DNA sequence: GGGCGGCGCCCGAACAGGGACT
DNA sequence: GTCCCTGTTCGGGCGCCG
């Protein structure tokens, strides 16, 4: 039937009008299809013939479903969902398995044919005219219209707030209209709950076919099969191609991200950079070596055997973290040492130029907040990094930083500061004056330095900047100093980005640099103002400059 | 009976998606908005509401105290005491429930939606929206200044010396008085009202210059840095006689003994380093930089400034810890005391710049704060220059 | 085949802001 | 101001759910 919930008051946005858009041709099984759908329909009241005091159509069609003879039927309401008013989406996040707690008793249901059980606004009907090759209107929420999801979530909230006050201890997921129902009570007074669901749910017009009723696990739900102590993911299928597309690492690399939710040690950054600069979806990209061997352990990884548990709110959320290269980390939340609640990847890039303390803070921070979105709580961390260097990062780092409760664990890649500037200029050691300059016009430059022992270079460079002609005076005065150097700079860019302290950039002359510094025993950068006749400054500025 | 009120024309209302919630927030949020239902000061709403706003709760006491981030709503919502930084003592009442009392321009209601999100996503969000004046709105104060002026007049009128300021969810209350019968005049104003600060001792924090009696080629190079920038401050700073020393190309460590010029140039600089900034003015119709630099070991700096380099106040927030620190914990309660210090002085809150990771300050604020205001901020990941200069 | 909303991911195209230069 | 560089946002594609 059809829900008495009181309908949900929709507008067109200021001063529109309705679609005027022709159907186009469909095929016989598509026809036959929508004719049975709209017949069935009509007697239920969920779509209303309509004649000529109708001005506005739009197109529809159907496509066949996972379930076998079962069309869905489509409505391309593109241009009314340009001219419909606009939403503040319900549905803040997809719930995840972990995030579950133990029941003794589970059921899922789902509703069917669902939001052609929820009324629409009377007055906004007649914008949903549509024809079959017999004009029709929709009475209830058609499927395309931008606003059925969330019409139909905050809907069924509604349909199910009498049931969840009257059974606050009975736990309902409600993804759109699937049903997850989980209660400690035996299996038979849950299933005489259950019975009281589907009752009060029919009251409110929702029906749940007993064919899409799951009593005994495995339950399917969300992508997921849940037993009764532990849940899987069901299975996925890399494609197995030879020559691969845009679209093709596309859909690698969303399975694979799919994937590291319970799978550990996915990587994708070869496989994403892989896309750098594309043209379109079809266009044929060669597999890098690296992208083939990542994809191979990939591959490896995939075929194990692996599950998740459900959350035991008694105990504590522990997350471990590993790095890989490359600047990738995957992680591990668990509450027992071995049955991970679930896994994941932090790879994200942040920055020009970084350290693999940077993004071991920010990969905290990401498992962080989805901690708590899944637990509402944050975890407590197992980190390969000794509490000795993060001391003397967040000691030495300009930026607020910080870490939550956590404990050092002795599995390498240990995260390491690389190198360490030295606090206080070195005595003996040499000293160099460095300075760039960069003519704007022809892009010309000269990068150089001066010494006190009286030693003076000049490199030119073509095709350059200001910012990287000071950085090839760092560079060539590492270069040529020894193990010991103390370099004085008028550069504030190049002096923040060293003092950073990165191990990796994204511009080859700073990674240049980095390897350099790591080279060094020790290394006292200092800066100084341009051009104000500072002593060793002011040569290197009149070298530098006689080409510019 | 209602006021109407309009947005400012051209600009829709605010549409801010909410962040995560933990387990012990959702759970007051839900407990405090079923009572605000059931009073009739909150409604529920659906999707076809288009705006939204983001709320948390925070334990200031077992009782915790819903707030809104109506920093968009007040941005776009339609258009004081200089004896107060100067009362021996001043305290700070939370009167934002008396808002709950007045109603709200129905055609603005839409406005004040928010979402109580769900833990795991059990549920979509569970959207409300505003009966009456809410707390956190710039709105609230002004429409209910008319009452509050009625309910304060014999308190005033009966304490003339006292001062009492009103921002927006709280009563700044202000005396000369000594903080024991202070306390009794602020029980007596709280009893009247069923119808701790100190800005004498708040203090600059100049600019310091080393005191040395051997100086090195480094020591001098980084002090005519530091001076260089401290004159576009103080343009009476002069720097041509120290920087004459570095003349040559020398090794950093090497000792440079200062001659009688420099000396004096030195003593000078010293002694100008202590006049106050010439020629720097409020002004209403601009917003209040803040800027903060991170200067280690629990230690922090900030200017108050509207155009760079004019500064209205500089100072340090200095909670000396070592053993176990929360950078982001301190860094929001830094920003809470500055923003304390700008109400009282200005009644106005500053534009924070904020030394950290846009992402790590999110993650956490929420954890620490405990004021009924939150202020405006950015995320700087500024030099460790200006970081040198003002420790 | 295609329509919709959510979340994830990654990337590039707009911006914004600040330092350096003529 | 302009050029350079850095960071952020937001919209495109895919994945997943329904
Ligand atoms: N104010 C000022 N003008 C300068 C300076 N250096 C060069 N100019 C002027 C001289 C020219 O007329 C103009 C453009 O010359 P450019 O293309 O080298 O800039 C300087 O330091 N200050
Ligand atoms: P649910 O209704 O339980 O159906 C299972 C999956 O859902 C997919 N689906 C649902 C839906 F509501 C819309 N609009 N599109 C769509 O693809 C099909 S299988
Ligand atoms: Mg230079
Ligand atoms: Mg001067």
């Amino acid at each position: 039937p059809i829900s008495p919930i009181e309908t949900v008051p929709v507008k067109l946005k200021p001063g529109m009008d309705g679609p005027k858009v022709k159907q186009w041709p469909l095929t016989e099984e598509k026809i036959k299809a929508l004719v049975e759908i709209c017949t069935e329909m009509e007697k239920e009241g969920k779509i209303s013939k309509i004649g000529p005091e109708n001005p506005y159509n739009t197109p529809v069609f159907a496509i066949k479903k996972k379930d076998s003879t079962k069309w869905r039927k489509l409505v391309d309401f593109r241009e009314l969902n340009k001219r419909t008013q606009d939403f503040w989406e319900v549905q803040l996040g997809i719930p995840h398995p972990a995030g579950l707690k133990k029941k003794k008793s589970v059921t899922v249901l789902d509703v069917g044919d669902a939001y052609f059980s929820v009324p629409l606004d009377e007055d906004f009907r007649k914008y949903t005219a549509f024809t079959i090759p017999i004009r029709y209107q929709y009475n209830v929420l058609p499927q395309g219209w931008k606003g059925s999801p969330a019409i139909f979530q905050s809907s069924m909230t509604k349909i199910l707030e009498p049931f969840r006050k009257q059974n606050p201890d009975i736990v309902i997921y409600q993804y759109m209209d699937d049903l997850y129902v989980g209660s400690d009570l035996e299996i038979g007074q849950h299933r005489t709950k259950i019975e009281e669901l589907r009752q009060h749910l029919l009251r409110w017009g929702l029906t749940t076919p007993d064919k899409k009723h799951q009593k005994e696990p495995p339950f399917l739900w969300m992508g997921y099969e849940l037993h009764p102590d532990k849940w899987t993911v069901q299975p996925i299928v890399l494609p197995e191609k030879d020559s691969w597309t845009v679209n093709d690492i596309c859909k690698l690399v969303g399975k694979l991200n799919w994937a590291s939710q319970i799978y550990p040690g996915i990587k994708v950054r070869q496989l994403s950079k892989l896309l750098r600069g594309t043209k379109a979806l079809t266009e044929v990209i060669p597999l890098t070596e690296e992208a083939e061997l990542e994809l191979a352990e990939n591959r490896e990884i995939l075929k194990e055997p692996v599950h998740g548990v459900y959350y035991d709110p008694s105990k504590d959320l522990i997350a471990e973290i590993q790095k890989q290269g490359q600047g990738q980390w995957t992680y591990q939340i668990y509450q027992e040492p071995f049955k991970n609640l679930k896994t994941g990847k932090y790879a994200r890039m942040r920055g020009a130029h970084t350290n693999d303390v940077k993004q071991l803070t920010e990969a905290v921070q990401k498992i962080t907040t989805e901690s708590i979105v899944i637990w509402g709580k944050t975890p407590k961390f197992k980190l390969p990094i000794q509490k000795e260097t993060w001391e003397t990062w967040w000691t030495e780092y300009w930026q607020a930083t910080w870490i939550p409760e956590w404990e050092f664990v002795n599995t390498p890649p240990l995260v390491k500061l690389w190198y360490q500037l030295e606090k206080e200029p070195i005595v003996g050691a040499e000293t160099f004056y460095v300075d760039g300059a960069a003519n704007r016009e022809t892009k010309l430059g000269k990068a150089g330095y001066v010494t006190n022992r009286g030693r003076q270079k000049v490199v030119t460079l073509t095709d350059t900047t200001n910012q990287k002609t000071e950085l090839q005076a760092i560079y060539l005065a590492l270069q040529d100093s020894g193990l010991e150097v103390n370099i004085v700079t008028d550069s504030q860019y190049a002096l923040g980005i060293i003092q950073a302290q990165p191990d990796q950039s994204e511009s080859e002359l700073v990674n240049q640099i980095i390897e350099q510094l790591i080279k060094k025993e020790k290394v006292y950068l200092a800066w100084v103002p341009a051009h104000k006749g500072i002593g060793g400054n002011e040569q290197v500025d009149k070298l530098v400059s006689a080409g510019i | 009976e209602t006021v109407p009120v309009k947005l400012k024309p051209g600009m829709d209302g605010p549409k801010v998606k909410q962040w995560p919630l933990t387990e012990e927030k959702i759970k007051a949020l839900v407990e405090i908005c079923t009572e605000m239902e059931k009073e009739g000061k909150i409604s529920k709403i659906g999707p076809e509401n288009p705006y939204n706003t983001p709320v948390f709760a925070i334990k200031k006491s077992t009782k915790w105290r819903k707030l809104v981030d109506f920093r968009e709503l007040n941005k776009r919502t339609q258009d004081h005491p200089a004896g107060l930084k100067k009362k021996k003592s001043v305290t700070v009442l939370d009167v934002g429930d008396a808002y709950f009392s007045v109603p709200l321009d129905e055609d603005f209601r839409k406005y004040t939606a928010f979402t109580i999100p769900s833990i795991n996503n059990e549920t979509p969000g569970i959207r409300y929206q505003y009966n009456v004046l809410p707390q956190g709105w710039k709105g609230s104060p002004a429409i209910f200044q008319s009452s509050m002026t009625k309910i304060l007049e014999p308190f005033r009128k009966q304490n003339p010396d006292i001062v009492i300021y009103q921002y927006m969810d709280d009563l700044y209350v202000g005396s000369d008085l000594e903080i024991g019968q202070h306390r009794t005049k602020i029980e007596e104003l709280r009893q009247h009202l069923l119808r701790e600060l100190h800005p004498d001792k708040w203090t600059v924090q100049p600019i310091v210059l080393p005191e040395k009696d051997s100086w090195t080629v480094n020591d001098i190079q980084k002090l005519v840095g530091k001076l260089n920038w401290a004159s576009q401050i103080y343009p009476g700073i002069k720097v041509r006689q120290l920087s004459k020393l570095l003349r040559g190309t020398k090794a950093l460590t090497e000792v440079i003994p200062l001659t009688e010029e420099a000396e004096l140039e030195l003593a000078e600089n010293r002694e100008i380093l202590k006049e106050p900034v010439h020629g720097v003015y409020y002004d209403p119709s601009k917003d209040l930089i803040a800027e903060i630099q991170k200067q280690g070991q629990g230690q922090w700096t900030y200017q108050i400034y509207q155009e760079p380099f004019k500064n209205l106040k500089t100072g340090k927030y200095a909670r000396m810890r070592g053993a176990h620190t929360n950078d982001v914990k301190q860094l929001t309660e830094a920003v809470q005391k500055i923003t304390t210090e700008s109400i009282v002085i200005w009644g106005k809150t500053p534009k924070f710049k904020l030394p950290i990771q846009k992402e790590t300050w999110e993650t956490w604020w929420t954890e620490y704060w405990q004021a009924t205001w939150i202020p405006e901020w950015e995320f700087v990941n500024t030099p460790p220059l200006v970081k040198l200069w003002y420790q």
